[PDB]
C-alpha cells in the first residue's frame, strides 16, 4: 500500500536566484516552461492611534 | 469660637446604596450638552 509511481522527474525541484536564469536554464533544456510572477505585498499603513479614534469607525471594540 | 476636637465627618454615617446614583440624578440638570462625534457609535 505504498505510493507507488513511474514518474523519474517528480521530485525534482531546482532553485534560482533570478527569473531571467531560470528562463535560460528552461530554455536551455528544451522543456515548455509556463512563468508566474513574484506576488509582492503591497505596502501596508499602519497607525496604533487610529484604534482610538474620536469619530472614526476604525475603533477597538476591546483591548 | 473654634472647635478642634470633635470630628465633623459626620454625615458619611448615614449614606444608603443608592446615594450616588440619586445625587448623579440630581445634579445632571446643571450639566453642559456633550459634543458630538457625527455617528451614535464608532460600530455604525
Amino acid at each position: 500500500g505504498w505510493a507507488s509511481t513511474a514518474d523519474p522527474l517528480s521530485n525534482l525541484v531546482l532553485t534560482f536566484s533570478t527569473k531571467e536564469d531560470a528562463i535560460a536554464f528552461a530554455e536551455k533544456n528544451g522543456w515548455s516552461y509556463d512563468v508566474e510572477e513574484r506576488k509582492v505585498p503591497k505596502p501596508k499603513s499602519k497607525s496604533y492611534g487610529a484604534n482610538f479614534s474620536w469619530n472614526k469607525r476604525t475603533r477597538v471594540s476591546t483591548k | 469660637p473654634f472647635d478642634n476636637t470633635t470630628y465633623k465627618n459626620l454625615q458619611h454615617h448615614d449614606y444608603s446604596t443608592y446615594t450616588f446614583l440619586d445625587l448623579n440624578l440630581d445634579l445632571s440638570k446643571f450639566r453642559m450638552p456633550q459634543p458630538s462625534s457625527g455617528r451614535e457609535s464608532p460600530r455604525h
